[PDB]
RNA sequence: GCCCGGAUAGCUCAGGGUAGAGCAGGGGAUUGAAAAUCCCCGUGUCCUUGGUUCGAUUCCGAGUCCGGGCACCA
RNA sequence: GGGCCUGACUGCGAGGCCUGCAAGCCGAGCAGGGGCGAAAGCCGGGCCUAGUGAACCGGUGGUCCCGUGUGGAAGGGCCAU
RNA sequence: UGGUGUUGGCUCUUGGUCGCGCCUGCGUAGGAUAGGUGGGAGCCUGUGAACCCCCGCCUCCGGGUGGGGGGGAGGCGCCGG
RNA sequence: GGGGGGAACCUGGGGAACUGAAACAUCUCAGUACCCAGAGGAGAGGAAAGAGAAAUCGACUCCCUGAGUAGCGGCGAGCGA
């Protein structure tokens, strides 16, 4: 982690929950992620987007 | 003012809120020019001006109205005031407070989702030419 | 500064308690108290003049009871007090409390 | 963490209809020189993007960065 | 070097390495929902061994567990950070 | 050292902010001193119009406004460049 | 009528530090020691503007229990209804 290499949140799109937490260089990545993952609230994959740890 | 409007005024007294029942009483005693004056109702909504998203415009198809059938436009001007015809002065009582309390319902629906205030800040009822009564929504 | 003469009021001892933290109301991690110490609280008395049967009275009342000095003066009407020194009158005063 | 803020040409800077000002640079006048003075000239998405308006550095949203402010730190 | 991709998974975990404690470490397999592959299969980040910090206090997003006569509310618990 | 108690009277000058009354709002095209939109073909006149006489006056220098002395039937908009 | 005395005990007004926290400041020691005032053979408290969930109880004091519970706490040492 540095200032640039941040900490970060992501959020399942559909039920808004947070369900991973990770990290990215800000510079060499400056869009928001976006990813599947398997939330487990909605129980299936979904988009997950950053959110701001 | 001409003596024909200050003969008016008597009939008011600024002090006194109304009710839409008692204004549209009033309405007759107000049009005293020489055609069938309208009425308008002016409100004054509690939202930001200068802005959008919180713009509040819309339409509403009076039961009676207008008589010159409803759906009348209206749209807030850049300050945050919005005005609309309701009908001619002619119209029995018990048929403008039908659409005074008709178009006043429109403005609630169309009242934003993100508003300070009271958002019914005032609102008046008058005639083409003649003076103006506040009132209770 | 002492006892309130109509009221009874005296000098109370109370902590002087310092802190440093954002409250927890806040969002903070708490109050921390960075030291306590004794001190005195003091009745807020203050010198009343009065002039009942011509003779000049002087209470030494806390402020709260400033207005009661005068009630005493009002019920101090029908009292038999002309010729007395003011030591027994402020004594005959006192005695309607 | 939150609140107030500046970004306008090489440097510094004031500003709902617009884009300029000081000296730096260059050309000319002048001088024995260095200047000072004097005349012309440049040097712009007015930080970024998105939105009002007929349109805007000007209003607003959103961003990015330095400037400032207050507080807190197990 | 390329093509597709997000397993840099969620629920667990047989059995071990290490070891005073507390930690640290490796992990087959089953379920859910996926990726890549014709398939066998592989995939719970990175050839590997450093790149870290117990608790307490508190922050923020969920959950809807407790709520001081009762219904709410305050405040706390729980999961995640 | 602020606030407040003990702590009062008169006055002058004052702002904030609340209600109502009214006036001020001039980039250019232009009858020329356009606040935002809406409403609205009549309104202003024996509750005295056309200019005129003392003017609160603001001014972007043309004018905007406002009470009255004089004053006895016409000014201002739809129209439309 | 008071004044002054009384071993302990009682109430009221004031009120430490060593020490413990294996340093220390909040915390502890402890409202203890001690000083002062008053009481009396006791003193204090006492006949609900109480308890607190029993649709309940019924002044106060003292013992046992409740309970090292509920909680309080640099959530530490500890304190403790
Ligand atoms: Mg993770
Ligand atoms: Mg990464
Ligand atoms: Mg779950
Ligand atoms: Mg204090
Ligand atoms: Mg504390
Ligand atoms: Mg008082
Ligand atoms: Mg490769
Ligand atoms: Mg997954
Ligand atoms: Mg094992
Ligand atoms: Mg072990
Ligand atoms: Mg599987
Ligand atoms: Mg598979
Ligand atoms: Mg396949
Ligand atoms: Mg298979
Ligand atoms: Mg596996
Ligand atoms: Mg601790
Ligand atoms: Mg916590
Ligand atoms: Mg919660
Ligand atoms: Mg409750
Ligand atoms: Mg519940
Ligand atoms: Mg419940
Ligand atoms: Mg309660
Ligand atoms: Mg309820
Ligand atoms: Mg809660
Ligand atoms: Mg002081
Ligand atoms: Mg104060
Ligand atoms: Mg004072
Ligand atoms: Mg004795
Ligand atoms: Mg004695
Ligand atoms: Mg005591
Ligand atoms: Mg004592
Ligand atoms: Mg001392
Ligand atoms: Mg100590
Ligand atoms: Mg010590
Ligand atoms: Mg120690
Ligand atoms: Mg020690
Ligand atoms: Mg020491
Ligand atoms: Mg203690
Ligand atoms: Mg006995
Ligand atoms: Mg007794
Ligand atoms: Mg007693
Ligand atoms: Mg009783
Ligand atoms: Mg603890
Ligand atoms: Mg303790
Ligand atoms: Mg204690
Ligand atoms: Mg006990
Ligand atoms: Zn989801």
């Amino acid at each position: 982690a540095s200032e640039v290499r941040i900490k970060l949140l992501l959020e399942c799109t559909e039920c808004k929950r947070r369900n991973y937490a990770t990290e990215k260089n800000k510079r060499n990545t400056p869009n928001k992620l976006e990813l599947r993952k398997y939330c487990p609230w909605c129980r299936k994959h979904t988009v997950h987007r950053e959110v701001k740890i | 003012h001409g003596k024909r409007y200050r003969a008016l005024l008597e009939k008011v007294d600024p002090n006194k809120v109304y009710t839409i029942d008692e204004a549209a009483r009033l309405v007759k005693e107000l049009a005293t020019a020489k055609f069938d004056e309208t009425v308008e109702v002016h409100a004054k909504l509690g939202i930001d001006p200068r802005r959008s998203d919180q713009n509040v415009r819309g339409t509403v198809s009076l039961p009676h109205g207008l008589g010159k059938a409803g759906r009348i436009e209206f749209r807030n001007d850049k300050t945050g005031a919005i005005h609309a015809p309701v009908g001619k002065a002619s119209f029995p009582p018990e048929k403008l407070a039908d659409n005074i309390r008709a178009f006043i319902r429109a403005l609630e629906a169309h009242k934003p989702e993100g508003a300070k205030g009271t958002f019914l800040r005032s609102v008046y009822v008058t005639t083409t030419m003649g003076p103006s009564v506040r009132i209770n929504p | 500064s002492k006892v309130c003469e109509i009221s009874g009021k005296r000098p109370i001892v109370a902590n002087s308690i310092q802190r440093r933290g954002k409250a927890k109301r806040e969002g903070g991690v708490g109050k921390k108290t960075t030291g306590i110490s004794k001190r005195r609280q003091y009745p807020n008395l203050q010198k009343v003049r009065v002039r009942v049967a011509g003779q000049e009275i002087t209470f030494r009342v806390a402020a709260s009871h400033i207005p009661k000095v005068y009630e005493l003066v009002e019920r101090a009407k029908g009292l038999k007090l002309e010729g007395l020194s003011p030591k027994e009158i402020k004594k005959e005063l006192l005695k309607l409390l």
